[PDB]
């Protein structure tokens, strides 16, 4: 609502209008309807056939006011407004289309073709967001309408299976309208005004947001199972890769607090290959979805060792080591979060 | 001084102009660029 | 530098700017070379000579280096991009293979740039059995308008008449291994050769079938995990049987080259083929030689 059309981009925009409607038309012929009087899929015949003038007014108006508001969008999502030269607009490319593809509309079916137009990846990236846009804005025109998602349809109660996001919506469909919209920006472009792409913003979102307020669960052996002497084993089996650490806690490890931030313990952070014990240093490589993570502890000497798939895994420097020194304590016990 | 250096007069009017650019500007480059290496290398790809 | 960002978006005077640079290069040793053969006997030349192993040589080898160690590149090196790397590259090796006493003294720094340049550039040059299958290759890509209009030789044999072929290198290569001559006579092919072998099979490694057997016959180079063996063993028995006088870094530089292949080898292969030189280094123990 904000936004509103530029001079170039409105007078650029009627003859845009009439292009979009003829395409509508002679898609119209290619799926094969016909004129009639009244638009049924068995008499396989259509009213607006004939020109946007002769083609019902309501029709006209609502192809019109699509365009201006696709085009509207176009604009609002930061699209570079820009032309080349006004004489490639003012050479519209005008081929004949066969006899067959001739339709009862006395100027041409395709005046230009696909093919000498090669649209760039970031304008399809950009459709993409197009199709996402518009898809969206007919959802909301749908449940405004009263409609709501059903697996079935149903116009008794006004469900719908389209009803759902795009990234769920059915392939036909989608593809269906995404050509549609494949061919619209095409001839956006070839009619002579290139738009250009908005800034392919490489930023991730980094899914920091998760359900409720817990960011991690820890879990843990029993206390009473604590360690004070002797060589001990165990295996972590990394099912996905990600923000994992295992290690070996004491007792008095805090279950809110990260491993390692604390002294009260010792883990492993494969995600961003780091030893974790009142802070953060560099040890070890990244694991992969399946890898094996086993973690030894010599309670003897108080070292501590770490294993990806079987090998070492070992420090800035050459040791194997992932901490030298530490106090018995009250023992230690394994550890994940 | 490629022009002047070709005529007799060997006395440079920005001898202090490249004494400074040699002793300074080229120095800070390579200091910057090796403390930042991983800045220009970055390219979308997710590094850092 | 970031090839990726500055080929697809960068200001097209920069882009003239940073092909003129490799262009400038090019020109610059090729007259140098030019000269120093000319020069069999003894300021401006002088100067040229200086200013090419002061600058040049570590120019075109960091370039290189962090082409090939970050193995890009390859949109950076289009038209005429390429046919300045083959001038490049036929001038620098026609003379690192010929000797002359100017050459005996900077050898080892065309030592490391010829490497440098093996990694980083990206055409099969060593094979042209192959060579149209690669697509990135500028006789593929420039069309045959294009290559008769540019000054092409139009043969890619002609291109580089200069090299040899990868097959019959490797052959004189083992032959050389087995007569064991001394670094004296011939010391150019043991510093240049080897780290040019090394770096263009460790580049071309997944390029091969061994890592990817699909499009078979589609590769655009072929070599084997075999043909490795063979180049990890005859550098072993080059390091062997010149280890009595004549010692010398080239050892580790040759051995720094051939870490890849060695750490991209499997251990399996490694056992009871390198013991050979673990037990060698007690067996030289007596000697100063250092290996490894
Ligand atoms: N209000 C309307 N008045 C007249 N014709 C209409 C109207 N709405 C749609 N049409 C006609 O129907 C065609 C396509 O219908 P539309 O895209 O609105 O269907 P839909 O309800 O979204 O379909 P679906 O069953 O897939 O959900 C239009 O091109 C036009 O010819």
């Amino acid at each position: 609502s904000q936004i509103v059309l530029p001079p170039h981009l409105e007078r650029i925009r009627e003859k845009l209008a009439e292009n979009i409607h003829e395409l509508w038309v002679m898609n119209k012929i290619e799926l094969g309807w016909q004129y009639g009087p009244v638009r049924d899929d068995n008499k396989r015949q259509h009213p607006c056939l004939v020109e946007f003038s002769k083609l019902p007014e309501q029709e006209r108006n609502y192809n019109l006011q699509m365009s201006l508001e696709t085009l509207k969008t176009l604009l609002a999502l930061g699209c570079h407004v820009g032309i080349s030269d006004e004489h490639a607009e003012d050479k519209v490319k005008k081929m004949k289309l066969p006899k067959n593809y001739q339709l009862t509309s006395g100027y041409k079916p395709a005046p230009m073709d696909l093919s000498f137009i090669k649209l760039t990846p970031s304008q399809e990236a950009m459709v993409d967001k197009l199709a996402e846009n518009a898809h969206n804005v007919w959802a909301r025109d749908r449940i405004r309408q009263g409609w709501t998602y059903g697996i079935q349809q149903d116009v008794k109660n006004r469900r719908n299976p389209r009803l759902v996001p795009y990234t769920l919506l059915d392939d036909r469909t989608k593809k269906s309208n995404k050509d549609s919209l494949r061919e619209a920006v095409r001839t956006l472009l070839g009619y002579g005004y290139n738009l250009e792409a908005p800034d392919q913003d490489h930023a991730a979102r980094a899914e920091v947001c998760s359900g409720t307020g817990e960011r991690f669960r820890i879990f843990r052996a029993e206390k009473t199972y604590a360690v004070k002497a002797g060589r001990w084993y165990f295996e972590f089996e990394t099912v996905t890769a990600g923000d994992m650490r295992v290690g070996w806690s004491r007792p008095g490890c805090q279950p809110d607090q990260e491993l390692g931030s604390d002294e009260r313990a010792f883990a492993f952070d494969g995600f961003k290959a780091q030893r974790w014990h009142q802070g953060n240093e560099h040890y070890g490589r990244s694991w992969q979805a399946g890898d094996v993570v086993g973690c030894m502890v010599d309670m003897n000497e108080h070292t501590m060792m770490f294993t990806l798939n079987g090998e070492i895994l070992l420090d800035d420097s050459g040791s194997e080591l992932a901490f030298k020194d530490f106090d018995v304590g009250d023992g230690f016990i394994p550890v994940c979060s | 001084f490629d022009g002047g250096s070709r005529g007799k007069g060997e006395h440079f009017p920005y001898e202090q102009e490249i004494k400074f650019f040699a002793k300074v500007v080229l120095p800070l480059i390579d200091q910057y660029f090796k403390n930042h290496r991983l800045y220009f290398l970055s390219a979308a790809s997710r590094p850092l | 530098l970031d090839a990726r960002t500055v080929m697809k978006t960068g200001l097209e005077s920069v882009k003239s700017a940073l092909r003129a640079f490799l262009d400038n290069a090019a020109e610059d040793l090729e007259k140098t070379m030019e000269n120093l053969k000319q020069g069999q006997f003894t300021k401006g030349v002088t100067q040229i000579i200086n200013y090419t192993t002061v600058a040049l040589l570590p120019m075109l080898s960091s370039l290189f280096e962090h082409i090939g160690q970050h193995q890009f590149g390859e949109d950076l090196i289009l038209e005429d991009v390429q046919v300045s790397c083959y001038r490049i590259l036929t001038s620098l090796y026609a003379l690192g293979t010929s000797k002359s006493i100017y050459v005996e003294r900077q050898r080892s720094a065309l030592g490391e740039c010829l490497a440098a340049f093996a990694g980083a550039f990206p055409v099969a040059f060593l094979e042209t059995h192959l060579d149209k299958h690669n697509i990135y290759s500028i006789y593929n890509t420039k069309s045959s308008r294009e290559r008769a209009a540019l000054s092409l030789p139009t043969n890619v044999e002609d291109v580089c008449p200069n090299i040899p072929s990868l097959e019959k290198l490797m052959e004189e290569i083992v032959e050389l291994a087995e007569s064991g001559i001394r670094y004296t006579q011939m010391p150019h092919v043991m510093e240049v050769i080897l780290p040019m072998l090394c770096s263009y099979m460790s580049r071309w490694w997944e390029h091969g079938p061994e890592n990817n057997p699909e499009r078979a016959e589609m590769c655009c180079t072929a070599l084997n995990s075999e043909h490795m063996n063979t180049l990890l063993g005859n550098i072993l028995k080059i390091i062997y049987n010149n280890l009595g006088i004549d010692e010398g870094a080239w050892m580790k530089r040759l051995a720094v080259f051939s870490q890849p292949i060695i750490n991209k080898v499997k251990p399996q292969l490694l056992k009871t083929h390198f013991l050979p030189l673990m037990e060698k280094l007690k067996k030289k123990a007596a000697t100063v030689v250092s290996e490894e």
